[PDB]
């Protein structure tokens, strides 16, 4: 009876995008258990160094979420995205940042 | 004071 | 304007995992008619990214893949304002891979008369919605949900015997399946 | 209208790496104006929130020393919880917990919150009555005949009774500009098209507080309930949330869908449609 359940991602800005304004990147993991979790946040594929986190909590249905941001000015050449990986999760996933608003 | 008791 | 009709298929299998090739082609309507795909719900990018030359005789061959291409697809042609055909998506290309191996579990012995209906067993220690089992891999797979409401579980040829593959997912993604399971077929 | 007061725990264990990691918060309403943490250096309780960085230093080593005290019990009972069910000690485990209370605008106790898991199962928890506790795995009934001998449900029911909504109290006192504020949505909708003759709706609701919203796509004033797809709410970083709402329309019926935002920030619920 160790059960397990898996990960939710989405890739989404603060702000609605514009090209040459300050915002952050987020990526909101949530839905996934156990509580040891390895997230990333990648710039054209390659690792960005500087992260933060929300502190560690779960909801009602006792299933764990975290949020990693990064600060960055959005540009149309440069291309993002998140990589989560899990005990459930086999080959690293990666979602791309996607324009919406 | 512990709270909660386990 | 009489009101013709495509037929779409994927080359080879309806089941691909990561970075394997697969091509889809839906056929006319002669040579070369031109051909349109789309995907239902996200738009697929790549349809635009295959020649038209390749679009006109179907065939979009999707060098290798990844999980985004997952999803249902359907082809027509004519467009608008002159004519056009009637669009069939029967088929779901689905993505295998990238989540825990399911585990299989069993009733008595997997060789018996076969005459006895068919009854299986899939589990999977995390908890997703739907499995699916693959015979041959016309006859393709076919979908199934959980058994018990918590818990997930589902309970379920003389001469030749097909194949046996079962898969999970979560529902809400139904298009990414789990890795190919152990193989219970013949070998 | 009404807040609640609510604190979690989580415990998961580490083999062969040392002593198990803890890690615990407190929420009041949708917003954690603390932090607890284990493994990091200096562990004590930090102060996630400006409007409770004032606070005296006996009450931040009465949350210090809470905290621990809380800590160590959950480990130990993560220690002995191992053993009793069939599992040898290489496994990684983990245990979260729950407690809080809910206040409305009178000033009174709405429901309690007392419950425990372990390792995303239900273990204890209080009933509405707050004295008898229901459990579920065979673990969990003894310990219920433990908590019935020490008759915590009363103790318990009393801090949730008079303490929580001092607690409450002085937080939404202090935190007006922010526990007792109501940030409406900023909605919009977005048309992507699908394909020929058919296309999809997003409905945007961006930057709200609380994280309780409603949106309701609806053709004709009809709910499209079956054919709607929700995601879940998520954080914008500052507090506030995000949510879409997307319906898959057919081109050139493109107006007889509106999106329908219900939300506490709202004097009224609100109505969208595609400009065009
Ligand atoms: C009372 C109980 O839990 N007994 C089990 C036993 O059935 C099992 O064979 C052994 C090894 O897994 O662990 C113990």
């Amino acid at each position: 009876d160790p059960i397990q359940r898996t990960p939710k991602i989405q890739v989404y800005s603060r702000h609605p995008a514009e090209n040459g304004k300050s915002n952050f990147l987020n990526c909101y993991v949530s839905g996934f258990h156990p509580s040891d979790i390895e997230v990333d946040l990648l710039k054209n594929g390659e690792r960005i160094e500087k992260v933060e986190h929300s502190d560690l909590s779960f909801s009602k249905d006792w299933s764990f979420y975290l949020l990693y941001y990064t600060e960055f000015t959005p540009t149309e050449k440069d291309e993002y995205a998140c990589r989560v990986n899990h005990v459930t999760l086999s080959q690293p996933k990666i979602v791309k940042w996607d324009r919406d608003m | 004071i512990l709270r909660w008791e386990q | 304007g009489h009101l013709p009709k495509p037929t779409l298929w994927a080359e080879p299998g309806s089941v691909i995992t990561q970075g394997s090739p697969v091509t889809l082609r839906c056929q006319g309507g002669q040579e070369t008619q031109e051909y349109r795909l789309y995907r239902e719900k996200k738009t697929a990018l790549w349809i635009t990214r295959i020649p038209q030359e390749l679009v006109k005789k179907g065939q979009f061959p999707i060098p290798s893949i990844t999980w985004e291409h997952a999803g249902r697809y359907r082809c027509y042609y004519g467009s608008d304002t002159a004519g056009r055909s009637e669009s069939s998506d029967p088929l779901e290309l689905v993505v295998t891979g990238a989540y825990i191996k399911p585990t299989l579990s069993a009733q008595p012995s997997p060789v018996v008369n076969s005459g006895g209906n068919v009854i299986l067993q899939c589990d999977s220690q995390v908890a997703f919605d739907g499995f699916s089992l693959c015979k041959e891999g016309h006859p393709q797979c076919l979908n199934s949900q959980p058994h018990a409401r918590g818990s997930s579980r589902a309970i379920f040829s003389p001469s030749r015997r097909w194949w046996y593959r079962c898969y999970a997912y979560d529902s809400n993604s139904p298009y990414e399946w789990s890795l190919p399971s152990d193989l219970l077929e013949l070998l | 209208g009404s807040h609640s007061l609510r604190y979690f725990s989580t415990a998961v264990s580490r083999p062969g790496r040392g002593e198990p990691r803890y890690i615990a918060v407190e929420y009041v309403d949708d917003t954690q104006f603390l932090r607890f943490d284990s493994d990091a250096a200096i562990p004590r309780m930090e102060p996630r929130e400006p409007w409770v960085e004032q606070e005296g230093p006996q009450y931040w080593e009465w949350t210090t020393g809470y905290a621990k005290a809380n800590a160590q019990t959950d480990r130990v009972a993560l220690r002995n919880l191992l053993r009793r069910y069939n599992q040898s000690e290489a496994g990684s485990h983990t245990l979260q917990g729950m407690n809080g209370c809910d206040m409305g605008p009178d000033g009174r106790l709405l429901r309690g919150y007392h419950q425990h898991a372990y390792d995303g199962k239900d273990y204890i928890s209080l009933n509405e009555d707050l004295r008898s506790w229901t459990a579920a795995d065979t673990v969990a009934q003894i310990t219920q005949r433990f908590y019935e001998a020490e008759e915590y449900a009363e103790e318990f029911r009393t801090y949730l009774e008079g303490e929580c909504l001092e607690l409450l109290r002085r937080y939404l006192e202090n935190g007006k500009e922010t526990l007792q504020r109501a940030d409406p949505p900023k909605a919009h909708v977005a048309h992507h098209p699908i394909s020929d003759h058919e296309a999809t709706l997003r409905c945007w609701a961006l930057g709200f507080y609380p994280a309780e919203i409603t949106l309701t796509w609806q053709r004709d004033g009809e709910e499209q309930t079956q054919d709607t797809e929700l995601v879940e709410t998520r954080p914008a970083g500052d507090g506030t949330f995000q949510k879409w709402a997307a319906v898959v329309v057919p081109s050139g019926e493109e107006q007889r869908y509106t999106c329908h935002v219900q939300h506490e920030g709202l004097p009224q619920p609100l109505i969208l449609r595609w400009e065009q």
